[PDB]
């Protein structure tokens, strides 16, 4: 009918299950509501045999499986947008599709709040000047208002600077790289001259 | 039937019996192989054995070569066959002697199990039809 | 001046997630194009075939042996290019345009894309000035112009790159009486052939002299399908720099029935199917 | 190392937790009536490889322990092999004892480079 | 000697004919041999019998590479070279290309 | 030929009686090398063979 | 969905629980009061997920070999012949009729073995070993595998004595 | 670690999202 | 719940003609496979089938 | 929304050349799969494409 | 079912007994072969269905013998 638009486009068949609870969930402003319960769904998953059972073993039928998810899911803050969903997936045996729904939710929630989870690897432990100057050269690397959520790291092998990994894309900003980039280009010049 | 057993896999029966029965036949003759005695063994129609792989092949959803046969229709036969052989003086000296019998389709030898099973015995002994109306019975080209 | 022009940019990532069979299938790789050179954290180069919704199917311009899922392909930003110039002249070369001769790398030269559009109709004009190749039963009988495609076909051993060889070292001959606007320049691409016949063939060529208007693209027997199957757009674009720039170029696509046999054993691997001799359409 | 995920004729998968052998790199299976081993042929992705088998795959369990030897198939080469018979693996099959090995080394290999050719018949 | 699918007979009868005619020798003078034979037999999977070759290769490739010799590679039929990749090329599934060869031929 | 067996070794003589069976075989395009009736030539005592 | 994403979910991340505590509580009775609906769960036993034309799918079987015998709950003999990551493709000696979907299968540990012995002389077996000429079982007998390895090279001598078929034909 | 048997789905159908599209969409008050 | 045997005969309730249908394999999700004795023409999924 | 009719033709923004689709299916969730009057070497997976 | 396909189209032509009104249908299926290969599927299909036989030769076609009936 009329439903929001996604904020990024997806793969089939478990990412859609996602992009449609997403337009869904923004249709009722609980995205943070069904994210949690999807949250709690993988530790129930996570916590007990007979949960799993439901969605990994094939002799289970569809009316014992579609029967306890709706009878154990009847309250409890659980919206209706996350039980009628569990009841979808319980009806076609496609209750494994829950971990994999819940990655690309978690993009698409990553994706409307405009942000960016990255990776920052420096040689040393940075101060409260090394960190400022480098998040405004960060910054750079985002093509909008996107807010990187700064992930610190240690690595020696670094002679000083940053690597920045953004899981997409990484800038090797470090000196380590620039001298066995200078040593490369300083021995192709003297084959040639 | 002194001497001979018969291991019968017949064309009612499944076809992982009428593929095992070779197998059977064979390490039943290779009693007499490995305790000195000798043996002799005659798989009639292994053009029937590979028949019968090709379908539990094929429903097991393997692969298929040519005429739909799988990859291992040349290892089925040739580690059937290589267990006829003549042990040396310390295994006892016996000995398996087999002789497989391959159906061909107006003489195309050049068909898949039969240029396998070319390829992997000691000879032939070719029973043309032209001859053996020709009064020569044994019709042996 | 390095110094201070030197930005580390910002290289888009993938992963490899499942190699084999001479294709990878890469994840990410988001912005990549369709016909791209990426390049493989192994050093081994590919082109971004099939772009596909989750995955990138590269084919691996060498070995895939050297590759393991979760190896890092780095995008090299644009469609697969081998240098092309006057330096490439002299120089045996792979099928990727680098040289395996071991004398240096081609200095002199400019990249250029391999898959060109070739010109149109207003871009040609008729066939007028004569290619002697030196073998006067082609050249009293089957007579070849510049700007001709003329099929050397024949037998296993009927001689048909001795006819390809004659029309190579008979250039060099020519090009010592000729002005400098009338010069063929000739390119030899060995698809499939043996190492070994390729270089005696380089021998051939630089002890009569005429390595030095020659170009020599082997992708040999050894070399990975794909190599077999880039090299014939390698040679044709190192030989298109004489063909755009006013010059005459003279190409040799020795065994395209071994080029052909290349891209059936590629698409054969994509499970495509097979046409007419187990070809694809 | 890593464990046998199925086993389909000659043909196995082998799942591997960690990091995953190369292609061509050879696979001792941990466990078994013989020696038993496995040539890589491709990656199939999530984490697990589909080898090749040198010997019967009959007596296979899925999740039996097999171990990367980080290398290609590695056979006994130098003077101490002549007038010995071995297999594909390395292994001697007259019954003589073991094969003096001046080195071991692996079977597959790229060919000699264009500047190692020797351009005279 | 590469025996690329060879019949275990024939093989053990080559075997024994390098012994007797003095080109294979046993005992303590095995060093004095001039041969060095890889046997993969026709009862092996073709697995091994595809890579027999390429061991057989190594062998010779140690005696040119290290030794600097001139080596004889005695790959007894080729062709069982061919059929054995072409019986791995379609236990992996691969499509085969024209006769019913492997699409790598 | 696992079809064609399972229903043709019923038709026997056994202890108990007897079934003379008459079975009109087509061979396509006059092919005896076809599957479909080299397969049936195994299961039958007298073959008629009618050629063209 | 990738995989560098999706293995960052073995750690909690919900940092709240009103569900978790709920079903908890929840789960056992609700999966109670359908018990005789279920079927007991398999690990090392197998039942069959599917079956036609004489190829039973097998989920379950946590150690079968690949070759060994199994055995259905009708008693019908199976083998073990591709060993798959989700299930078990045996192949049924015999009739697939009685062998239905959700048909418990029990591995044997044997790998398919054979009557052989002096005592097989003179009788007439299946392709199995078991003897359809009625006459009794197979006395006099000790089993033996189908799948041994042919002799080496070095386990054999060269072909020298003559086995005489009886024909002049061949033995001329 | 048990939820590696949860890592692929397993998919009877193939338009399973208008199933879910079906069951969603009433979800929204 | 209950599949029936392979080999077995169903009857379609509420087709015009009798059509009897043959169990030839079971599919594995509560499905078995069945090949008709009569024409297919008319068969309306979820209409009924009585095993005999 | 609103998804082009089969044999209508798109084009690709930001290409080297004029590269005009042509809608051949409906793959079916939203998406047409095309054929390409010129050559695709060159598409990002992202290029906006309008319709006439 | 490529021959169910002819087979249950062809069957309908049939001389119907005197209880049911005695009316006939006579079917002429066109079958055409490549280069005389009536050993082709729909060929011998077709073949195996019908009674009878028209069979028309190319080489008595340009031999003036029109109607080609071998
Ligand atoms: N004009 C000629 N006069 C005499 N001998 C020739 C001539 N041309 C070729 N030959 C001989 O014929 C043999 C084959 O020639 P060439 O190498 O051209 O064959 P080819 O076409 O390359 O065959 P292949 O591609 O199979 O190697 C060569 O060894 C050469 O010695
Ligand atoms: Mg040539």
């Amino acid at each position: 009918l009329k439903l929001p638009t996604a904020p990024l486009q997806l793969s089939g068949t478990s990412a859609q299950i996602a992009t449609l609870l997403w337009q869904v969930a923004a249709k009722e402003n609980q995205l943070d509501k069904v994210q949690d319960e999807l949250y709690q769904f993988i530790e129930l998953f996570k916590q007990h045999s007979e949960l799993r059972r439901l969605a990994t073993d094939p002799f289970v039928p569809t009316l014992v499986r579609t029967k306890i998810i709706s009878s154990v899911l009847k309250d409890s803050g659980a919206s209706e947008i996350t039980k009628k969903l569990f009841e979808a997936l319980a009806d076609e045996g496609a209750l494994s599709a829950l971990l994999e729904v819940t990655v690309n939710y978690e993009e698409l929630m990553l994706a409307h709040k405009k942000e960016v989870y990255c990776t920052v690897i420096t040689a040393e432990p940075l101060d409260k000047l090394e960190r400022v100057e480098l998040t405004k050269k960060a910054e750079k690397f985002v093509d909008a208002g996107f807010k990187l959520v700064m992930q610190e790291k240690i690595d020696k092998k670094l002679l000083g600077g940053f690597v920045i990994e953004f899981s997409d894309r990484r800038v090797d900003m470090s000196t380590a790289k620039k001298v066995e980039e200078f040593n490369n280009f300083v021995n192709k010049l003297v084959l040639s001259i | 039937m002194r001497y001979t057993i018969m291991v019968s896999a017949t064309a009612s029966d499944a076809a992982p019996l009428q593929f095992l029965a070779p197998y059977s036949g064979c390490a039943m003759a290779e009693y007499f192989r490995d305790t000195g005695k000798h043996g002799l063994i005659i798989y009639d129609d292994l053009s029937k054995q590979s028949v019968a792989y090709r379908q539990m092949s094929l429903l097991l959803r393997r692969p298929p070569g040519r005429e739909a046969f799988p990859g291992d229709v040349f290892y089925l036969h040739s580690r059937l066959l290589e267990r006829a052989a003549k042990l040396s003086k310390e295994l006892g000296g016996g000995s398996l002697t087999a002789f497989p019998v391959i159906e061909t389709q107006a003489g195309d030898v050049s068909a898949y199990i039969a240029t396998n099973v070319i390829s992997i015995t000691d000879g032939q002994i070719f029973l043309e039809t032209e001859l053996f109306y020709k009064g020569i019975r044994p019709a042996l080209n | 001046e390095w110094e201070k022009s030197y930005q580390p940019p910002v290289i888009h990532l993938g992963r490899v997630l499942s190699v084999g069979d001479g294709i990878a299938r890469v994840y990410g790789l988001k912005s990549v194009q369709a016909g791209e050179l990426v390049c493989f954290d192994s050093g081994v180069k590919g082109m971004a075939l099939n772009l596909q919704a989750d995955h990138v199917g590269v084919v691996v311009f060498g070995n895939d042996s050297v590759i393991h899922q979760g190896d890092l392909v780095y995008r090299t930003g644009q469609i697969v290019n081998v240098p092309i110039g006057p330096g490439t002249l002299g120089r045996v070369t792979d099928g990727l345009g680098q040289p395996i001769d071991g004398k240096g790398p081609l200095t002199n030269v400019r990249s250029s894309l391999v898959e060109v559009k070739a010109p149109g109709i207003i871009a040609r004009q008729s066939v007028r000035e004569p290619l002697f190749t030196g073998v006067k039963a082609v050249d009293a009988l089957v007579p070849i112009g510049r700007g001709q495609r003329e099929l050397i076909i024949g037998d296993r051993q009927t001689g048909k790159t001795a006819v390809a060889i004659d029309a190579i070292i008979h250039q060099k001959n020519c090009n010592e009486q000729v002005p400098k606007a009338q010069r063929v320049y000739c390119v030899y691409v060995a698809v499939g052939q043996k190492r070994s016949t390729v270089a005696q063939l380089v021998k051939l060529f630089t002890q009569t002299g005429a390595m030095r208007y020659t170009i020599m693209v082997s992708a040999t027997a050894s070399d990975a399908a794909p190599l077999q199957f880039l090299a014939p757009y390698s040679g044709c674009a190192m030989a298109e720099y004489f063909r755009d720039t006013g010059k005459h170029g003279l190409i040799i696509y020795d065994d395209l029935s071994k080029q052909s046999v290349a891209y059936r054993q590629m698409s054969l691997l994509l499970r495509r199917p097979p046409g007419r001799e187990a070809f694809p359409g | 190392a890593g464990y046998v995920s199925q086993v389909i004729g000659p043909v196995v998968d082998v799942r591997f937790d960690g990091e995953l052998p190369s292609i061509l790199s050879s696979l001792e299976v941990e466990g078994h009536s013989v020696r038993l081993v496995l040539e890589v042929a491709q990656h199939m992705g999530d984490n697990t490889v589909r080898c090749i088998a040198m010997d019967s795959t009959d007596g296979l369990v899925r999740g039996q322990k097999v171990v990367d030897t980080g290398s290609p198939i590695k056979v006994p080469v130098g003077r101490g092999t002549l007038g010995r018979i071995m297999n594909v693996i390395g292994e001697p099959v007259d019954e003589q004892g073991p094969i003096d090995a001046a080195d071991i080394w692996s079977i597959h290999r790229e060919a000699p480079e264009f500047t190692e050719q020797s351009t005279e018949q | 000697f590469a025996g690329v699918g060879e019949r275990t007979r024939e093989g053990n009868d080559l075997y024994r004919e390098m012994i007797e005619s003095g080109v294979i020798k046993l005992g303590a003078e095995r060093g004095n041999s001039k041969c060095t034979l890889v046997y993969g037999q026709m009862n092996e999977p073709p697995g091994a019998r595809a890579r027999v070759a390429l061991t057989g290769l190594t062998v010779a490739e140690y005696f040119r590479d290290i030794e600097g010799q001139d080596v004889l590679l005695f790959v007894d039929n080729i062709f069982r070279f061919t059929q054995a990749n072409s019986e791995v090329s379609a236990l992996l599934g691969r499509i085969p290309s024209a006769v019913g060869y492997q699409p790598t031929l | 030929a696992t079809d064609l067996g399972g229903l043709q070794e019923r038709i026997t003589t056994t202890t108990k009686g007897s079934i003379t069976s008459v079975q009109a075989v087509y061979v396509p395009a006059d092919d005896l090398t076809d599957p479909a009736p080299a397969t049936t030539f195994a299961h039958l005592d007298a073959t008629t063979v009618l050629s063209r | 969905a990738d995989a560098k994403a999706l293995d960052e979910l073995r750690k909690p991340k919900f940092s709240s629980k009103y569900l978790i505590q709920h079903v908890s509580q929840k789960l056992i009775p609700a999966v109670k009061e359908w018990e005789k609906s279920y079927q007991p769960p398999v690990i090392h036993l197998g039942r069959v997920l599917s079956v036609g034309d004489g190829i039973a799918r097998v989920y379950g079987l946590k150690s079968v070999q690949a070759g060994e015998l199994v055995c259905f709950d009708s008693g019908v003999k199976g083998m073990a012949l591709n060993l798959q990551a989700d299930h078990v493709g045996v192949v049924v000696f015999g009739n697939d009729s009685v062998i239905h979907q959700g048909d418990l299968v029990y591995r044997t540990g044997q790998i398919v073995n054979v009557p052989i012995g002096p005592g097989t002389l003179g009788r007439v077996t299946d392709g199995l070993g078991q003897p359809i000429d009625g006459k009794g079982p197979l006395t006099n007998v000790r089993s033996s595998l189908v799948e041994v390895k042919a002799p080496g090279i070095i386990a054999r001598q060269s072909v020298r004595e003559p086995l005489f078929t009886g024909v002049k034909a061949v033995d001329a």
